[PDB]
């Protein structure tokens, strides 16, 4: 599993990979990970499927039911603290790596993290997943503070690409996200338009 | 119609007040407290010849120290009689000493007043206990007669009287009893009392004296012992 | 004989308890709020019913949260257990979400708390109203208030107790929109000891609660030197 | 195995317009044989009977609470059970000790009420019916049945070319067993009589 | 579940409940009580003596173990849950302490679970009376009579039910210290106390005595009127 | 007209079969002072209701008689205002507990039978009384278009074309039922206001009313304006 | 909290007034007619809402419990849902057990059982409805009457509701023992026909039949046609 | 056991095998995998034989409640959303992965749900320890937008791969058509495997059992 | 919420128990139940209350139920009340039997049922059960038994007797009409018919069911319409 979230002015970028492997053996090779929590927030999920599928039904009833009542479009922050409770909660039990990324009226495009324990940080670009310790040098040399909307999704893209190669865990497409103020824009890279890098030949 | 925890207008729960009215209709309990010991007596008033006199046990032990003489609804104070016996017996597993004849009263006092039909639980006391308690003991500050009626509220006294003709046995002990007074001579004057107050001529079935002293234990006059002080 | 328990109509359609509870409210002090330009202040003219009490006691003002205050009036036993009941529910909101709780959320979830007691006969509803107020910089100057039948609704200048009637009437002259928080205050404290009967009562003490901008969204108590001006300013 | 410790073997094979149930009688702890006359087939209404296999302990336990459920069901309804009901009956029974199971294979035979229709089958520890056409088996030597009726059992025998069959078919594969034995039961089902007979087997 | 307080204390702290449950035991059968010297009886009154009724399943004497027996008064419902509860008790004690229970033991505890009930919520007080009858280890024939308030009292001889006074009345002028003197005569004493108090008595009265080191014996009819016979 | 014991305080059973306490309910829902209408177009609903403001200290925005349960269901209440409150609290509980256990949106009739179902709890328990309020929701259906309806007090509840509520409840329905034996988007807000206006005989101004619709073709219930309410009020 | 004592008590002459009271409710709301024949059983009753704004689409008297169970009843509205639903998760119980179409005359037991708890619980009042179940199976058609005191009455044709002593007197001398499904309908239309004041309409009554097939409710047309 | 199920132009093709094993033997050559949850709505199931019974069984039970009450036909989330939420509050104890696939308003939808809850929305799946198998002939033949006819050949291929090739997986082969407007179930829709015929007869003739003991009893 | 109680479980002045007394009242008006003892067996005649021209006979009785294999049962007053009761008997047979692993003795399966009526009686705030019911059976300690039981949850054994409508009327004649120890199951039948007519009869307007033993087995029959019809002709010719 390798996901990924950066952000830039008007909101962030979400970007997977689709590879859902029972052991040595590829059950879903297009698996979509990013989960819409709300209109304005995702969240890629990460570590054990059926943990991470029933606490984003779950956040995303209780999200759903707090923003009918107070009238108004849920927080980013809102979101991820509801994950963080569940995470923290039963995390003897649950097995997830949630990355909550949205866009609110308030503080605009935000990217946090909740890994295993349950633990909330944010930050303004996460990686999660199995493959996300190969790309941990490069998103820290590529990453550069301006980025605009589309050098995020060619950030995303190249990074992803970079720990599908490397992982066993990941690979198949990549669907990314870009979501701002206007609304979620959905899109799949397949095999020809996947970020390619050279193998070192003699 | 009212529930069991209703005020009346003056301030007074009516169950309790109630359960005070029915201990003028138990028999008399009178209680001397001395320097030599404490002395309690009781009207055992039998109603048949047939009826074993016995089986009526108006005073009890509550532990070596400490006795007991209860007067109104005698089937009411056994729930009593038994949490004190086992107060007293727990106070000496924890502590691996003798319960005070205040603390034991203070214990028995707390159940009083633990009734009621809403919010509550299969084993909870629907009513108050219509009863009234004379607890004599002897601990690390000697002789002590308790009160302990069906309000809760337990008192200190020299000399108590309580059952249906307590007005007029409290009166006579009001003139004839001292601080002087020694445990012998409180048992002549328990017994006086007693028998004038009392309708059946007095014998030595008929009543029933207990008493604790300082070196000795919780003791009942047998019936020997209870016609040397008769005649 | 349809007047003895709140699961109960009458006839004509009405709660008869909860119209008895609402007569509880109607015996207490003048408590008044008025939302501003910026903030909320509270007015409430404590009757002081001996000498031996100590100058402060038995206010009717506690801060419910650290942006949210609470004047109250009729029964001071019932208020207190409400002042907390909402306490609980911004205290678990914070707990939950992450951030403090809205005036328009709090309300209602402590207003549906109130309007659980109008229903049934193991129980008795809450004989006393209160106003909740706060600041916010996303939201602004909010002013809530909740009777005993647990209906809260929003306002700009609020008033229970006895001399409500016309302690409105006096609200109703004053341009809250335009006006400030430190303008408020005097305004506040001369409402307060025109509808208060010099007569019937006796002593009383008057207390002052804010939040807005001024004190950065915080609900507090108005300033000693503030309050004392004020007071010289109703005389 | 907590099923191999009193050993046991129940067959039922299907006929014409017949069932045959068969089971051993050897009730023992482990390889102490203790009595040679335990009941493993039950009577569940004149035609229908139910064989059980495996624990002794939940042999008898599960025989007596379905018992208890079969009574009170033909009094609720009056009516008799009809062998596909049974069976449901039965594996909800085993399914509710679904973490906590019975230790017992049992197997249904009996001719359908009215219709007399044969019917035999086969449920697992957890209660999981299987409805087959032929035969069905449970016990410690299943595999040795699975190979004796497989090459026996013919499409439409009648009562007696049928007992000829299931007793051929438990005598060779419980003399291939070490903890079965001891005797061997058969009941034949027909429309109007229930033939009981005690093959003569050997006693090692 | 009910939790209402049935037993409340009145005006003149009076228990009305249970004086309701008291009057319930004067609407019942007379049960006379009779302790001897090495044998206890029991007599109980027959009101409903229908001819078309087996007997054996509407007796008022019962055991509670093999050396106690009782007989009661009031409502034949409630009896039967108080007899069994005491049954319990008994095998309860047997189990605890190698010996049997003692008659007063016995007594003590139905005693002590009608009190109960006097004074919980929900529930209301037994409307029967028992005589409680038996033998210790040491041999001493035991009497005890437990009534719906929860108090129980030792007795020499005693009655309960309808007409319980006038027996009352006739055992204390007849119990004497000769009355009693031998086994036939103690089974005579009880006969006759029952006569007082029954139409046409002989074929009404059903009674059972305990001997010492000896279980629960009911007299047959044909046996209470041989013991008629010599009461003419 | 007879009556024994306590029917008349309790939801139980009197002589002639009838529950006093349930019909004393819906004479609470008068006690408000307010009326509701609801009509059912040809592809919109249309929910318009009495904004009566008593003193001019209470933020009028807070006061309101429209609800949003769901992203398409909306609701207008009548009668007890904290019942009503309550009764849109357990609608929107529900309404969510609906699509997270059986994974699509509730239907209007689905909701309003459920809402239905727990108000007729209260009128065979005895320790509670039943709520003196209404409700009308209005949604858009996938297969059916536009749904309108209301369950009451006694746990009663039906589909409708237009309703009514409030004190002016026979009036506002002897006027619908002339009406819809004779709509569009327009056509449907405009009968209602008429409905409203010509049996209070107001006139109505801008604000003084509140309208909610829900098109087929925008299925998302929406409150109209100030500006967007006027727009109807002179077009008649 | 709830009450825990019983609201419906005996009387001095021995009679449970709550439960006679809850069949005054029952004998004043819209009649139903049962009728019990041959190939089937067919279940009718007057569904008039008589005002012309109600949707008559949307509310239904005549309910499927399951396939072969259909439900009608006399009474009250609301307390019709709640033992439909009870009805209706009573056939899934004993479904999942036996894995078989429970019985109707088993339903009607156990859902008669639940008519008789709301009469000696606490704090609770007696169903207000009489139900009217309908069922087949084993090659055999059923008829079954559940009353508010929980007592239950297998008929070949009744009617509860307004004027049903005048509807089983008017089902007593026209009902023959071998009648048809098709015939059966006719004079169940017929018997409603004899109290139903105004105009009788497609939209004014609802059918529910059942027989090898399983229940069913008739649609307007169906009904139209035989009107 | 080899459990399938595709996704063609106008529908939803299951698939499955019929044997049961217990352990290394064959108990049953002729089991019904393919359970039916509704109308429109069926079920294949592989893991533990008695828990895919109960949880099919127990959902069917509650989906056929749920269209009672509101009168439409269910949705295959419905389905999804109840099993995948059941299956996780066991936490996989209930050893049950089926292949759910069914028709509704929204069209033809296929899920995955294995014993641990996780549930899987694709245009074809393979279940069971022959779903390797069946997964190779899906991804080197599956086509989108197939007809019906050419979607019952590829999931027979899918079948009949997992069953030459798997040993816990035999007998015959079961196949499930539900369409938008019809819904075919074929058991069995091939015969692949087929006991040889006897080379000679092992008739028991009568007597050659000996009896010990032997009790009629005439049923009336 | 007190004042709402009806107390049902009350003593009253006179020491007696209302609601029980009031339950008394309703199977007086109940449809009339006659159990008599003979020698080979023991029967229930009871009288249907449920007669129409429109009532079906679908099941195989109306008031006379099977608790086991060697008991049955008639009721008599609230026909709910019987249902519920009548299920439970068939639980605590059912439970003895997985027990011990045998039939539960009559005795002690009428007794368990009256430690239920009892407890209604007493606590729990709830009415007691209008209903009295007769029991018919046999065991291996006293062979072929009849008992009865009432709403305050007593109960005795009889060898005649009769619970309903006219229980005294019939009661009486019983008393001067029973041979004890001298009675047949085929004399008792005539007894019954007798009793039955002189408190009142058609075939369809009663239900009668025998309780005899037949090989080490007990055997519980309700008498067809002509196996009864001519019972009833051969009592119109001693009258
Ligand atoms: B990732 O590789 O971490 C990925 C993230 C998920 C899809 C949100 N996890 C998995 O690959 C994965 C696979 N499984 C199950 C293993 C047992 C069989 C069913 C699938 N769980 N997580």
């Amino acid at each position: 599993t390798t996901i990924m979230a950066v952000q830039f002015n008007g909101g962030v970028v979400l970007g997977a990979d689709s590879r859902t492997t029972t052991g040595s053996y590829i059950a879903n090779r297009v698996t979509d990970k990013l989960t819409p929590i709300h209109d304005h927030i995702f969240c890629c999920r990460s570590g054990s499927a059926a943990d991470t599928q029933a606490v984003a039904d779950a956040v995303t009833y209780q999200l759903g039911f707090h923003s009918i009542e107070l009238n108004e479009p849920p927080l980013v922050h809102t979101a991820a603290s509801l994950f963080k409770e569940m995470c923290y909660r039963y995390r003897e039990d649950l097995m997830a790596g949630i990355i909550i990324a949205g866009w609110d009226p308030q503080e605009g495009g935000q990217v946090y993290s909740v890994p295993m324990g349950g633990m909330m940080v944010r930050q303004s670009f996460a990686i999660g997943g199995s493959g996300s310790s190969y790309i941990y040098g490069y998103v820290d040399a590529t990453y550069r503070e301006g980025m605009t909307k589309d050098e995020c999704l060619q950030f995303t893209a190249n990074a992803l690409a970079l720990a599908m190669e490397r992982d066993g865990s990941s690979g198949g497409v990549i669907r990314l996200a870009a979501i701002q103020e206007s609304g979620v824009e959905r899109q799949v890279l397949l095999g020809d338009q996947i970020p390619k890098f050279t193998i070192a030949t003699l | 119609d009212r529930g069991v925890n209703t005020f009346s207008p003056e301030g007074r729960l009516f169950q309790v007040e109630y359960a005070i009215e029915a201990i003028k209709l138990g028999s008399t309990a009178i209680g001397i407290q001395t320097s030599e010991g404490v002395c309690l007596a009781v009207e055992k008033r039998i109603t048949s010849p047939l009826m074993e006199p016995s089986s009526i046990e108006k005073i009890v032990e509550i532990d070596a120290h400490i006795g007991c003489a209860m007067s109104g609804l005698i089937a009411d104070a056994k729930t009593l009689i038994d949490k004190a016996r086992v107060e007293t017996q727990n106070h000496w597993f924890t502590y691996n000493e003798t319960m005070t004849v205040e603390s034991v009263t203070q214990a028995v006092s707390n159940l009083a007043l633990q009734f009621g039909e809403e919010d509550a639980d299969p084993g909870a006391m629907s009513r108050p206990f219509g009863v009234a308690l004379l607890f004599g003991g002897v601990d690390e500050k000697g002789p002590q007669l308790f009160h302990m009626d069906p309000s809760g509220t337990f008192v200190q006294c020299d000399a108590r009287a309580i059952g249906s003709a307590s007005e007029g046995a409290q009166s006579s002990l009001q003139e004839v009893y001292h601080k002087s007074m020694t445990l012998k001579e409180a048992i002549k004057s328990s017994l006086i009392i007693l028998k004038q107050v009392m309708e059946e001529k007095l014998n030595a079935t008929n009543i029933e004296l207990a008493t604790v002293q300082p070196g000795q234990n919780f003791h009942m006059f047998t019936k020997e012992e209870l016609e040397e002080v008769i005649k | 004989g349809y007047d003895l328990s709140a699961s109960t109509f009458s006839p004509d359609g009405r709660v008869f308890q909860v119209e008895y509870a609402m007569k509880a409210v109607e015996n207490s002090s003048t408590a008044i709020g008025i939302r501003c330009k910026d903030g909320v202040v509270f007015g409430v003219e404590k009757l002081v019913l001996s000498k031996l009490y100590e100058e402060g006691s038995n206010k009717r003002l506690f801060n419910v949260d650290r942006h949210v205050g609470m004047a109250v009036a009729g029964l001071l036993a019932d208020a207190r257990s409400l002042a907390d009941i909402a306490r609980e529910e911004a205290s678990n909101f914070r707990s939950n979400f992450g951030y403090n709780i809205p005036l328009k959320h709090l309300a209602d979830r402590v207003a549906m708390y109130v309007h659980a007691y109008t229903l049934y006969s193991a129980v008795r509803p809450f004989g006393c109203s209160f106003m909740l107020g706060s600041y916010s910089a996303n939201d602004g100057a909010q002013l809530y208030m909740i009777d005993p039948s647990g209906v809260s609704y929003g306002y700009w200048g609020c008033a229970i107790g006895k001399a409500r009637q016309a302690a409105k009437t006096e609200i109703e002259k004053l341009q809250m929109k335009e006006m400030t928080c430190r303008d408020v205050v005097k305004e506040v404290a001369k409402i307060i000891y025109i509808v208060h009967d010099e007569v019937k009562d006796k002593a009383f003490e008057l207390e002052l609660s804010w939040v807005g901008e001024l004190t950065k969204g915080r609900h507090e108590i108005v300033p000693k030197d503030i309050r004392e001006e004020a007071e010289k300013y109703a005389k | 195995s907590i099923m191999s410790y009193n050993g046991g073997a129940v067959m039922a094979m299907k006929g014409k317009n017949c069932v045959a149930i068969a089971a051993d009688r050897r009730f023992g702890i482990q390889a102490q044989m203790v009595t040679t006359d335990f009941q493993k087939i039950f009577p569940m209404g004149d035609r229908l009977y139910i064989g059980l296999a495996g624990l002794a302990t939940d042999v008898q336990t599960v025989a007596q609470r379905l018992k208890f459920r079969l009574n009170l069901y033909e009094l609720k309804e009056g009516r008799q059970i009809k062998p596909y009901t049974l069976m449901s009956m039965v594996a909800n029974l085993l399914y509710e000790k679904r973490f906590g199971p019975y230790y017992t294979e049992p197997v249904i035979a009996g001719l359908d009420p009215k219709t007399f229709k044969p019917f035999i089958c086969s449920l697992d520890l957890i209660g999981c019916p299987m409805v087959t056409d032929d035969f069905v088996v449970s016990g410690t030597c299943s595999e040795q049945m699975y190979g004796m009726c497989e090459s026996l059992w013919e499409p439409n025998m009648d009562p007696e070319h049928l007992f000829e069959t299931i007793s051929q078919a438990m005598l060779n594969a419980v003399d291939r067993d070490a903890v079965s034995g001891m005797g061997v039961i058969v009941h034949v089902i027909e429309k109007d009589k229930i033939t009981t007979r005690t093959l003569k087997a050997r006693m090692d | 579940s009910y939790d209402r307080a049935i037993t409340v204390f009145s005006p003149d702290g009076h228990l009305f409940q249970v004086e309701y449950a008291q009057e319930a035991v004067k609407k019942g059968s007379t049960a006379v009580g009779v302790r001897g010297k090495d044998i206890v009886v029991l007599g109980v009154e027959k009101k409903s003596v229908a001819k078309l009724q087996d007997e054996r399943t509407v007796r008022k004497i019962c055991a509670l173990d093999d050396n106690v027996c009782m007989a009661f008064a009031g409502l034949t419902a409630d009896a039967r849950i108080v007899i069994n509860r005491a049954r319990v008790e008994c095998q309860s004690h047997r189990l605890t302490v190698e010996d049997p229970v003692t008659v007063e033991y016995i007594t003590r505890y139905i005693a002590s679970l009608k009190q109960r009930y006097t004074q919980s919520n929900g529930r209301r007080p037994f409307g029967i009376s028992a005589l409680i009858v038996g033998f210790d280890f040491d041999g001493t024939p035991r009497l005890y009579q437990t009534d719906p308030s929860g108090t129980y009292h030792a007795w020499k001889a005693n009655a309960i039910g309808r007409g319980a006074k006038s027996v009352r009345e006739f055992l204390e002028k007849n119990y004497t210290d000769d009355a009693i003197e031998t086994d036939d005569l103690t089974i005579k004493l009880v006969i006759k106390a029952l006569l007082e108090v029954v139409q046409s008595g002989g074929k009404n009265i059903e009674l059972a005595v305990m001997r010492r080191d000896q279980p629960l014996k009911i007299l047959n009819p044909e046996e209470i009127e041989k013991y008629v016979a010599e009461i003419e | 007209g007879s009556s024994a014991g306590f029917d008349r305080h309790i939801t139980i059973f009197s002589p002639e079969g009838r529950l006093y306490q349930v019909e004393y309910a819906f004479k609470a829902i008068n006690q408000g002072g307010l009326t509701s209408v609801a009509v059912r177009g040809k592809d919109c609903a249309v929910i318009v209701t009495q904004k009566k403001v008593p003193d001019k200290l209470l933020d009028s925005s807070t006061v309101t008689h429209l609800f949003k349960i769901t992203e398409s269901i909306g609701c207008v209440m009548t009668g007890m205002t904290a019942d009503s409150r309550s009764q849109v609290q357990r609608a929107r509980y529900e309404a969510a507990n609906w699509k997270y256990k059986y994974g699509y949106e509730i239907p209007v009739d689905m909701l309003c039978k459920r809402i239905a179902d727990i108000s007729q709890v209260y009128t065979q328990n005895a320790e509670m009384r039943p709520l003196g309020c209404c409700m009308i929701l209005i949604g858009i259906d996938e297969e059916q278009g536009p749904q309108v309806y209301k369950c009451d007090p006694a746990g009663y509840y039906c589909g409708f074309k237009a309703t009514a509520a409030g004190v002016k409840q026979t009036e506002s329905t002897s006027f619908l039922e002339k009406k819809v034996k004779k709509w569009t988007f327009e056509q449907t807000v405009e009968t209602a206001i008429t409905c409203l206006s010509t049996v209070l005989s107001i006139d109505f101004k801008p604000s003084e009313i509140e309208v909610g619709v829900v098109t087929v073709e925008n299925p998302k219930f929406r409150i109209l304006t100030e500006a967007e309410i006027d727009a109807h009020l002179v077009a008649l | 909290r709830g009450y825990s004592f019983s609201l419906t008590t005996f009387s001095p002459s021995g009679k449970l007034v709550q439960i006679e009271y809850a069949l005054a409710a029952v004998a004043g709301g819209a009649p139903s007619v049962g009728i019990k024949a041959a190939n089937g059983v067919v279940l009718a009753t007057e569904k008039k809402q008589k005002s012309i704004l109600y949707d008559e689409r949307s509310v239904h008297k005549v309910e499927p419990i399951t396939k072969h169970i259909g439900l009608v009843y006399s009474g009250m509205g609301p307390d019709y849902r709640v033992l439909v639903h009870r009805a209706r998760k009573l056939a899934q119980q004993y479904y999942l057990v036996y894995q078989e179409p429970i019985p109707t005359a088993q339903l009607v037991q156990r859902v008669a059982s639940v008519m008789q708890e709301y009469t000696q619980s606490g704090g609770v009042r007696p169903f207000g409805v009489s139900l009217l179940i309908c069922g087949w199976n084993e090659g055999r058609p059923y008829l079954f009457q559940s009353d508010p005191s929980g007592a239950y009455f297998a008929w070949k044709a009744t009617a509860m509701g307004k004027n049903y002593v005048n509807g089983k007197t008017f089902l007593e001398k026209r009902y023959n023992e071998d009648l048809e499904l098709e015939d059966a309908i006719h004079t169940a239309i017929l018997t409603l026909k004899e109290s139903f004041e105004g105009q009788m309409t497609e939209d004014n009554i609802e059918v529910g039949i059942c027989n090898e097939a399983g229940f069913r409710r008739l649609t307007p047309t169906e009904v139209r046609d035989y009107l | 056991t080899t459990i399938a199920g595709v996704v063609y132009k106008d529908g939803i093709v299951l698939g499955a095998d019929t044997r049961a094993t217990e352990g290394m033997v064959v108990a049953d050559k002729n089991c019904s995998k393919i359970h039916f949850i509704s109308p429109n709505i069926y079920c294949c199931g592989a893991g533990t034989a008695a828990d895919t019974d109960m949880t099919t069984q127990l959902i069917s039970s509650n989906l056929e409640l749920h269209s009672l009450t509101t009168g439409r036909l269910p949705r295959v989330v419905t389905a999804n959303r109840m099993l995948k939420q059941m299956l996780f509050r066991y936490q996989g104890y209930i050893g049950a992965a089926l292949v759910l696939g069914g028709v509704d308003v929204t069209g033809p939808h296929l899920y995955s749900i294995y014993p641990h809850g996780s549930t899987d929305k694709l245009p074809y799946v393979t279940m069971g320890s022959g779903s390797l198998a069946a997964m190779a002939v899906f991804e080197d033949k599956f086509r989108p937008d197939m007809e019906e006819e050419e979607a019952k050949k590829l999931v027979s291929e899918a079948i009949a791969a997992g069953i030459f090739n798997d040993l816990g997986s035999g007998s015959n082969i079961d196949l499930c058509v539900i369409s938008k407007s019809k819904l075919d179930f074929l058991r069995p829709f091939s015969v692949p495997n087929k006991k040889g015929t006897r080379l000679g007869r092992y008739r028991c003739e009568k007597g050659t059992t000996a009896v010990l003991t032997e009790k009629v009893t005439p049923l009336e | 919420s007190r004042r709402y109680d009806s107390r049902t479980t009350i003593f009253s002045p006179e020491g007696r128990l209302y609601q029980v007394e009031y339950a008394m009242e309703a199977i007086g008006h109940a449809g009339t139940c006659l159990g008599i003892l003979a020698n080979d067996g023991v029967l229930l005649a009871a009288e249907r209350r449920n007669i129409h021209k429109l009532l079906d006979e679908v099941f195989f009785s109306e008031k006379i139920y099977k608790l086991n294999e060697d008991m049955a049962c008639s009721v008599a007053g609230i026909t709910s009340d019987a249902n519920v009761l009548t299920n439970e008997l068939r639980l605590i047979a059912q439970r003895y039997l997985l027990q011990y692993q045998e039939p539960i003795p009559c005795e002690q399966l009428v007794t368990a049922l009256c430690d239920i009526k009892q407890a209604y009686t007493q606590f729990g705030g709830k009415r007691p059960f209008g209903v009295s019911l007769l029991y018919i059976g046999w065991d291996k300690h006293y062979g072929f038994q009849l008992y009865q039981s009432d709403p305050s949850g007593n109960y005795g054994g009889w060898k005649a007797t009769c619970i309903g409508n006219n229980s005294a009327a019939a009661v009486s004649m019983l008393k001067q009409d029973y041979k004890e120890g001298e009675m047949t199951l085929k004399s008792a039948l005539a007894l019954a018919v007798k009793v039955l007519n002189k408190t009142m009869l058609s075939a369809e307007k009663v239900e009668i069911a025998t309780l005899t033993r037949e090989s080490g087995k007990t055997v519980i029959r309700v008498l067809k319409q002509k196996e009864v019809e001519q019972l009833i002709k051969k009592h119109e010719e001693e009258e």
